[PDB]
């Protein structure tokens, strides 16, 4: 018959997270078969960046603690899994961190790079004191989903990385009108991420995954 | 000579979980986040009893 | 397919001679090089021997006659 | 757990969505239920070949 | 654990049944035979009806 | 899968594995670093004393400490000595009884304790652990004053 | 306290199916329950 | 990186109007994304033709019986909902049925135009036991999916979608690299207006024509 092809991208950015988008007026009945399909693609596989290995020049294993700091090595590595890192033209970089004195080590203390961008700068990593300091190297990579260290000289500390920028996806279906038909609906995605990827670029990336799985059909 | 080994055991299908009201059970499957029932806001549940 | 244990046991209705009749036939299909009357559907000789019982191709006197020709 | 799903499915209600409609076969009943235009338990009349 | 060993293990258990029994064997149905399939994990997957 | 990616119900288990050295009537048992019929991939994790380093990732089947026992009157089979000449391995009169991890268990060595007799000979690692303990007590007394 | 946090006093809300997208035809009890992990792991139970 | 491209494993031809396709190589959570999207399009968004109104002579409502036919009016309306009509020229045409028979009334006895094509040529509508005549008037149109008579002069339920029963089961596919991969087994049942293998290629094309502007 006749179908109205949705060709529009209306993104309402209120903050770095929770970006509400509205694709276009869909056909009658395509609000749920296309909205639930896009939700199962975003929450499943979206490229992200995560720290896969951290090397500290003072500690051997993640269980033994270091002097001068307050958080344990396990607590320090668990704080690295909440970093929002964005890579532009590289697939695997190597960051470093070195701070002394009685200062709260945050995500902004990492050495700046041209192809590395950190969204969260107030993320507390560790708390130091006048007794000692810490110095470590960070290695991030590109991935698609959850990959533990078991499925992936003695100072190498591997971490279970989760390459998923999306956190919560919800969709509602309302009524639309283009002065052409009577029964037309629009789709509104309440996409919420960690601020790494663009919400307008996530829809074009999710539409390509669905189209590639149907081209071979 | 005695050594000490540290093992970090995650939760896998087969482990026994229980509550404080005498309701024990064994985890059967680990479903993805997209399969779990969610509310209107999109917040998925963690455990289905 | 073609895996029926109740169709082969419907003719004999003993469930004890069927295990004995399928045993003497399963060894011939595994040892000696006897070709089965049914086609090889990627099944083990233990199961493909039960198809000949349900289809009525082999019997008590058929297995005894096929083994006597080899000796 | 299995007898709970078979009891709720076969549980006649007084007034429900899609009550009184007629179906030509059992395949039209599933086609009407999957579209959300008929309740899971509503008094209908379906022609059956048994 | 070479990759070619998994293709061999899948062929030796195709029509080979295994016996499952619970510790208290009160009646005859305490021991039943099943056709095993390869699953990922460390727990034996049992049928809900048995 | 959120309760697994977020490391909710993950737990840490500490396992202790001990290796004793007795005095066999044929010869005493000593902790060494030479093992017969092994390779470099099994001796790289050990040290000059014969014990693995603290913090080394040990898989299933790795050698933790080195321990060999002297043997006598082995009575080797003549069909076996023909096979040893194929590669060229020398004949050693020492049975391999090293401490290894059980099958299916993997972890990280976090602590190694060494105990010896009063006045007995100590290896190189015995004094290395002693030096670390004598400094942590000294660092505590300096902080007290 | 349920009506203080803008929640239904019945404690039940209508959920959506994650696989099919359809909404459940009956309200479902949701909430937060304290769970425990017992020392009966399968790493010491599987034998062969 | 990227995903894996699936390939058609096997398509069963057990019946002329019933098939069973299989898609073995798939990702973790893609057996239900592609299975539910295609199951929802084939039942709700599929252009076709069906009978939407039936005007019989000497009939007031759907409960009053008529003399001349051995069956009731409700039995005749159920036989009209299974008629496979496929027209190409116009969009809404009206067909007339007039026959004074005594042994059998076949659906092929309806007069056809130069554009209306009926697939079921042996479908039985009614059985004239008495010597009375049976003259009615049928109205066909085009729609999107299953539309009952409650929405939008005997109004009957219209089934425009050519499919009749669409179901799918997703089970794990054994791969030496990873076992968590699943397979999609979809089986259709069309009414006869088109092949069951051609209905999926036409349904997957509708799903591609929507997000084609943003696809790179």
């Amino acid at each position: 018959n006749e179908f109205l092809t949705p060709r529009h991208i209306d993104v309402q950015v209120v903050s770095q997270t929770r970006a509400k988008i509205t694709l276009e007026p869909l056909e009658r009945g395509f609000g749920h078969t296309l909205g639930n399909a896009l939700r199962r693609i975003l929450l499943s596989s979206m490229p992200g960046c995560a720290v896969v290995e951290a090397e500290i020049d003072g500690v051997l294993h993640e269980y033994s603690a270091i002097e001068g700091v307050q958080e344990d090595v396990i607590e320090i590595l668990l704080n690295l899994k909440g970093l929002a890192i964005k890579l532009h033209g590289r697939d695997e970089v190597t960051l470093t961190l070195a701070k002394k004195g009685s200062g709260v080590v945050t995500a902004a203390d990492i050495q700046l790079d041209h192809d590395v961008e950190i969204i969260n700068g107030d993320h507390v990593i560790a708390n130091l004191a006048d007794n000692g300091a810490l110095n470590m190297k960070l290695k991030v990579a590109r991935g698609r989903g959850y990959e533990p260290a078991d499925a992936r000289s003695i100072g190498r500390l591997q971490l279970d990385a989760s390459f998923s920028p999306v956190r919560r996806v919800s969709y509602v279906v309302e009524n639309a009108r283009v002065e052409q038909r009577t029964n037309l609906d629009k789709l509104v995605l309440d996409l919420e991420t960690n601020g790494t990827l663009d919400p307008e670029e996530a829809i074009r990336r999710a539409a390509t995954i669905l189209q590639q799985q149907l081209a071979a059909f | 000579v005695k050594v000490y080994l540290a093992i970090k055991r995650r939760i896998q299908p087969g482990d026994k979980m229980a509550g404080r009201h005498g309701n024990k059970g064994v985890v059967s499957v680990i479903m993805p986040v997209e399969d779990m029932p969610h509310d209107a806001n999109g917040t998925p549940v963690d455990i289905v009893l | 397919a073609r895996v029926t244990v109740e169709d082969c046991l419907d003719n004999v209705d003993n469930r004890f001679e069927l295990v004995m009749l399928a045993t003497k036939r399963a060894r011939q299909l595994a040892t000696g090089g006897k070709e089965p009357k049914v086609a090889w559907e990627n099944d083990k000789p233990t199961v493909v021997a039960l198809r000949e019982i349900a289809s009525g191709l082999v019997d008590e006197n058929v297995v005894q006659q096929e083994d006597i020709v080899e000796d | 757990d299995v007898v709970m799903g078979l009891y709720y499915m076969t549980r006649e209600a007084i007034n429900a969505k899609g009550e009184g409609m007629a179906f030509a076969d059992l395949q039209e009943v599933d086609r009407a239920y999957r579209s959300g235009q008929a309740s899971l338990h509503a008094r209908v009349k379906v022609r059956i070949n048994e | 654990e070479l990759p070619e060993v998994w293709d061999v293990l899948a062929e030796v258990i195709r029509e080979h049944p295994v016996l499952l029994n619970r510790a208290p064997t009160l009646h005859r149905l305490g021991i039943q035979a099943f056709e095993p399939v390869l699953i990922e994990g460390k727990a034996i997957q049992l049928h809900p009806l048995v | 899968e959120r309760v697994v990616q977020e490391d909710r119900f993950t737990t840490i288990h500490i396992q202790e594995l001990t290796c004793v050295a007795r005095d066999t009537k044929l010869g005493p048992e000593e902790i060494t670093a030479d093992i017969p019929n092994v390779g470099e991939a099994a001796l790289n994790k050990l040290d000059e004393a014969g014990i693995v380093y603290v913090g080394a990732e040990v898989q299933a089947g790795d050698i933790l400490v080195g321990k060999v026992t002297p043997k006598g009157e082995t009575q080797l089979t003549p069909e076996e000595k023909l096979l040893r000449a194929i590669f060229g391995e020398k004949a050693s009169d020492v049975k391999d009884t090293s401490l290894r991890v059980p099958t299916g268990t993997k972890g990280t060595v976090i602590d190694v304790q060494v105990f010896t007799r009063d006045g007995v000979e100590r290896d190189s690692r015995a004094l290395s652990i002693e030096k670390m303990q004598l400094d942590q007590i000294r660092k505590d007394l300096n902080e007290e004053f | 306290m349920l009506k203080l946090a803008d929640l239904p006093e019945s404690g039940q809300m209508r959920l959506f199916d994650g696989r099919t997208g359809n909404q459940f035809e009956r309200p479902t009890t949701v909430g937060y329950m304290y769970m425990l992990k017992l020392n009966h792991l399968v790493d010491d139970k599987m034998h062969a």
